[PDB]
């Protein structure tokens, strides 16, 4: 959708939230 | 035993150099592995220009020594120096 | 396409049911898009299969027209099956099991019936059975078909086969590819016809070449007398072919001799064309000759060179052609004499 | 020759040349048009060729060009189908340099011609085969419009209507391959037309021969080629030796083989196992060599595909032609499902074939309408770097992984 | 003029130059860099060699850069440069 | 004789002689020697010193006398079409008051010759000097009065070809800033006067600017445009600094077209400020940097009216500063002491990566690096030109250095959060 490729604060927040939820799990 | 071929390739793969063809002492194109008509015509015109340049040199001084006449020609500018032994082409772009 | 894109985006996300309600709501839009696609497919089917420019291109792909209609029906069926499978997948389990899905499935079955390649194939097989033709032996069926509005019997030296027969053999191969069911006696007859086609194609090409030789004769009837011997050879070959019959086992060698005659006639036609260019140039030079006696001498030298070339040519009626050329030169010289 | 070599190999002359070459090397040591290289110059229909002396009532025979004369492309027009008075065989040529719709040579013929090619192996001449199936060869050197060489199809010769033929081998050894409708695999000698160099009515699957609707050999594959059946059974076509012939009928399609070519792209990643293929069932599916199943597919148009071929430079990009009147070229690393730039035919005209430039800066487009248009190509994605070829090979390995993953997901996701 | 004079001065700003002659086809120099008699003599030589070079270029290619042709010799790096109306020639050192 | 003098004075013939001398200089620049040794046997001592400061290497010195004396490097621009070309805007020749107040000069990267390839001479001091972004052979700059002039690099007449209008409605104040902006199709010759006259002009028309607007904010307090920059692709957005030490965003469109933001952290008139000129794997449009006459450099952010971070190591009032065009970490600066302060924060943050103040304090006022940023022209006011080459180990940023640059920016956010928490808790009761 909006991944880094040829910014997006909300998309970065969603990706970081997924990563942090995985880390917490 | 390949210094001549190496030098021919170096002056041939040189930047801006459109060709380094070994022509005879009279200037007729000996090494001509391409369209011999245009190459021989260019070599003969180069010999004529070399005669004119030798005439200019003698107008300065006959027995002078020459490094390379840098003739500015749009088709092929020649930084060459002809002789009475052979004629290997030295014509490269100043920008290359 | 948009539904496929959304499904590709959300296929991996089947676990979290956060968008189950969104999918249920958008099922109406998906059904509308599916109905639009079904209507577009119905419009494409309503477009005549031969009437498709793609149908013409497939005929250009060596598609015999019955086989092309069958292939168009099969491709439409494959596309419709793909659309139905995509609709079922988008609806998930019961993608057709729902009420609207079952209605769409009934509509697709009706569209498949309207795409009755079984029915079109039954019609084609009935047409083939109604044809049921067969003929061999005296292949060169010279049909002197009368001209369009004129009595001129254009001698169509038809071969012992029809182009419909060749199309039938090709379409038989195509129907085998499409899994068709056809008649075995007709299949054996088509195998015999295909065997005859190994020389039948040469015969048809020879007919085309004979037509080309006749057309060259029509174009250059002025030098047409000059090729009297070659024309006699061509007529003799034509008579031999008319007397021959493919029941006689020498049909292949006879076709080979006729094709050699055709190649020789083409070569003679080319030589005559070059000579005719030279002769027309000479005639024009005589017509517009500059009043130089040396100019006339040069024209005569060119004429003598052309005469030597003709002597090398060995065409038909050389002295008579020389007489005609000399008379023309006399006419040109008389104009020059008045001048 | 020898005297010139001795002049170049004279010790005084050689030493003087070396010193002078070293010394000379030391001494000599509009604006908006540039903004569409990826945005329109990647595919710019420039040379729309329509010579009404042939553009009237005729079709396009095939696609050919001169590797010997790279500025020259052969405009293979088919028979004047709606003009019986006009001859059924003639040739045209489109010049990349000269701005003339006229040919460099018009190889005439009596009959309708299916396939033809130029000859880099024999730069003075070209060759072609009839739609009926008789082969022939013509030379731009000569003065006769018809092809002087004419390999006549017969019962002995390739009686079935030939469509696949290629000049197999360079000027060192040229045995010009051919194939009938039944696929008479017929190498033809570079100077002999009475007898072809070889001939093979090959068959496979318990000798159940079929109509190979496509064929493609690898680079230097004197002993291999492709055989793509119109039945959809892509036979493995070994080309030389006693093992030559239709080996393995691969099944990676659902229709007659519409467009197919070898993985003509050249780069760091070797695509020797790859296979590009399109079917007549409105489905183009790229196949694999060892895996007879298709590697990946693209079936956008409900109509069939005019042509399909792997791009000669970019492993990611490819050259395909669709019957929906739309351009078909997708950069696999960039755009795999959707095409990279799905342009449309002018009026969605019926296309026949395509012929990419050897430098890749252009590609032909088939046109049954008559205006034979060629799309000028940029270097945005067609230019494959070795790392870009390495990136494409990584993409290919990932595609294999995705195919295995799709197989596993289908195994774990079948509802019943 | 004075801009061309400054251009000649800058090309001759390198000290140690034997002589550079802004020239003319009439055998005399527009601006030479030597004593007047020798300047006229070398400028006549320049006009003669300029006509010779124009002819030799036309023999080679009559559609070339009709401005100049250097001659970098081991005695004098003769940077001949004739214009359509005026002319120039710089018999210089090979280093510059 | 007289005919020879006329031919020398003949306009077509003199232009041909000038092009001839130009190609002569091109050939003499191509005139390499014949006794060369390219094997590199003379670079070992350089390699023996490369491990101690090869990141800095002055290339040439485009120094002259025909217009250099009493003429500072007023502005610098590297030509977009020809990156091998750089300009040299001259100050008012006080020592040559007989000469006019502005004569442009070309610092050449294509060749090493003191003779400039292009010159634009005019009677006004060239305050701004913008090269043609979308054009190949055009020259324009800002007068000391403010009326923008026109010239051509390819031409053979240094005079101001066209002049912009000069009026109360026109640029009465000196043209502090001017640049070639707008699209290739929809261009905008944006210029800034001292009083705040945002002057978007037209290349075709030297009478009516495309958009002229005097600027004022903070209850319409007059805008002394000191620091100038703008966002890439945001023609509306532009960066504004004040001699009163006030920073602000500039809007070209919109109902508030004009001073958009309002920032202030400096203790001097805004001396040197350039946008974050490096674009890589991270988009950092929301931040910038600034410097003033207070011996300090203040980083900036889009949402932060308070300055982002401080580079205050200067022992004297700064003049110019520029973020690098390729490496996000690197950022070069200048002052009246020649304070070359190329500072790569990822490399060296507390100290600059390359802090080189000029011995004798050369007056580095205006400068422009290479288009790739590989070299940066630096020059004293008297005309001591230095084009320092960049060591690629320091010059080329890492691929992750944009992701790591975002990481370092977040680290700076955390450190500044610690500082701001210290500020909040340090207030006593």
């Amino acid at each position: 959708v909006l991944r880094p490729q040829v910014f997006d604060a909300a998309d970065a927040n969603a990706i970081e939230e997924v990563n942090l939820a995985y880390e917490n799990v | 035993m390949a210094e001549v071929e190496e030098t021919l390739k170096r002056l041939q793969s040189q930047k801006g150099v459109q060709g380094i063809i070994v022509v005879n002492t009279e200037g007729i194109p000996i090494k001509s592995t391409m369209d011999n008509p245009t190459t021989t015509q260019y070599a003969s015109l180069m010999h004529s220009f070399i005669l004119k340049a030798r005439s200019t040199v003698r107008d300065i001084d006959p027995q002078n020594d020459l490094t390379f006449l840098r003739i500015r020609s749009k088709k092929n500018e020649i930084m060459v120096a002809p002789d009475k032994d052979y004629f290997l082409i030295v014509i490269q772009n100043p920008t290359e | 396409n948009e539904m496929f894109r959304i499904f590709s985006r959300f296929n991996a996300l089947f676990v979290r049911p956060h968008i189950r309600g969104a999918i249920r709501e958008y099922q109406t839009q998906l059904i509308q898009r599916v109905k639009d696609d079904i209507e577009s497919l119905h419009d494409k089917f309503k477009v005549q299969y031969p009437q498709s420019q793609a149908c013409k291109m497939s005929h250009v792909r060596d598609l015999p027209p019955v086989s092309g209609s069958i292939i168009w029906a099969k491709q439409i069926d494959r596309q419709l099956t793909a659309y139905m499978k995509r609709v079922e997948d988008v609806l998930g389990k019961g993608w057709e099991n729902h009420v609207e899905g079952q209605k769409l499935k009934q509509d697709g079955d009706s569209f498949r019936m309207k795409l009755n390649t079984q029915e079109i194939f039954d019609d084609w097989a009935r047409k083939v059975q109604q044809r049921n033709l067969g003929v061999s032996g005296r292949i060169f069926t010279i049909e002197s078909t009368r001209v369009r509005g004129r009595t001129g019997n254009v001698l169509k030296l038809k071969v012992n086969f029809l182009p419909e027969i060749i199309t039938l053999s090709k379409e038989v191969r195509n129907l085998k590819w499409l899994g068709f069911r056809v008649p075995l006696a007709i299949v054996n007859k088509a195998h015999q016809a295909n065997q005859l086609y190994p020389f039948a194609i040469s015969l048809i090409e020879s007919v085309r070449t004979y037509e080309r030789t006749c057309e060259k004769v029509e174009e250059r009837n002025t030098i047409s007398l000059l090729v009297a011997g070659l024309k006699k050879e061509v007529q003799a070959l034509i008579a031999e072919g008319i007397a021959l019959v493919w029941e006689s086992y020498k049909l292949d060698p006879y076709v080979q001799r006729l094709a050699e005659t055709v190649f020789n006639f083409q070569e003679k036609v080319d030589d005559l064309l070059i000579i005719e260019e030279k002769i027309d140039l000479e005639v024009r030079s005589l017509e517009t000759c500059m009043y130089d006696h040396k100019t006339f001498s040069e024209i005569l030298n060119r004429v003598q060179k052309a005469v030597d070339d003709l002597n090398l040519h060995s065409y038909s009626n050389l002295p008579i052609w020389v007489n005609k050329l000399d008379m023309e030169i006399e006419r040109i010289l008389g104009v020059r004499l008045q001048a | 020759e020898e005297e010139k070599q001795q002049i170049l190999h004279s010790e005084e002359f050689l030493s003087f040349f070396d010193h002078s070459t070293r010394i000379v090397e030391r001494a000599l040591s509009l604006e908006d048009k540039e903004g569409e290289i990826q945005a329109g110059a990647k595919l710019s229909l420039n040379r729309q060729f329509f010579d009404e002396r042939w553009s009237k009532h005729r079709v396009v025979s095939c696609l050919d060009w001169s590797s010997q004369y790279p500025e020259l492309l052969v405009a293979s027009y088919n028979n004047n189908e709606d003009a019986p008075h006009e001859p059924d065989g003639v040739a045209l040529v489109w010049n990349m340099k000269y701005k003339k719709t006229t040919p460099e040579y018009v190889f005439h013929c009596q009959s309708a011609v299916m396939s033809a090619t130029f000859a880099k192996f024999h730069p003075n001449l070209v060759v072609g085969g009839t739609y009926s199936g008789q082969i022939v060869l013509w030379d731009n050197r000569s003065n006769k419009r018809t092809p002087v060489q004419r390999t006549p199809l017969s019962a002995a010769a390739h009686t079935h209507p030939v469509y696949c033929v290629n000049v197999v081998g360079t000027q060192n050894a040229h045995n010009l391959i051919s194939i009938s409708t039944d696929g008479k695999i017929c190498s033809w000698s570079l100077d002999m037309l009475s007898h072809p160099q070889d001939s093979m009515e090959l068959v496979h699957k318990q000798s159940k021969a079929v109509a190979v609707t496509s064929m493609s050999f690898p680079v230097g594959d004197v002993n291999n080629f492709v055989v793509g059946s119109e039945e959809g059974s892509v036979y493995t076509a070994c080309r030389h030796g006693s093992k030559a012939g239709i080996s393995e009928m691969f099944e990676g399609h659902q229709g007659p083989i519409t467009g197919i070519h070898c993985h003509a792209a050249v780069g760091a990643v070797d695509f020797s196992h790859l296979f590009v293929t399109s079917s007549f069932d409105w489905t183009v599916k790229l196949w694999s060599t060892k895996n007879n199943k298709p590697l990946y597919s693209f079936e956008d148009n409900a109509g069939y595909v005019y042509d399909v071929m792997w791009s000669p430079t970019h492993p990611a990009l490819f050259a395909c032609v669709d019957g929906m009147g739309r351009l078909d070229l997708w950069n696999l690393n960039n755009d795999t499902e959707v095409p990279t730039a799905s342009i449309s035919v002018e009026g969605n005209p019926a296309l026949n074939r395509v012929r990419w430039t050897h430098s890749g800066r252009e590609i032909a487009v088939g046109d049954s309408e008559g205006q034979i248009v060629i799309y000028d190509v940029g270097e945005q994605i067609a230019v494959p770097r070795n790392d870009e070829w390495a990136r494409f090979g990584r993409t290919l390995a990932e595609i294999n992984a995705n195919r295995a993953d799709a197989e596993e997901e289908a195994a774990t996701r079948i509802p019943a």
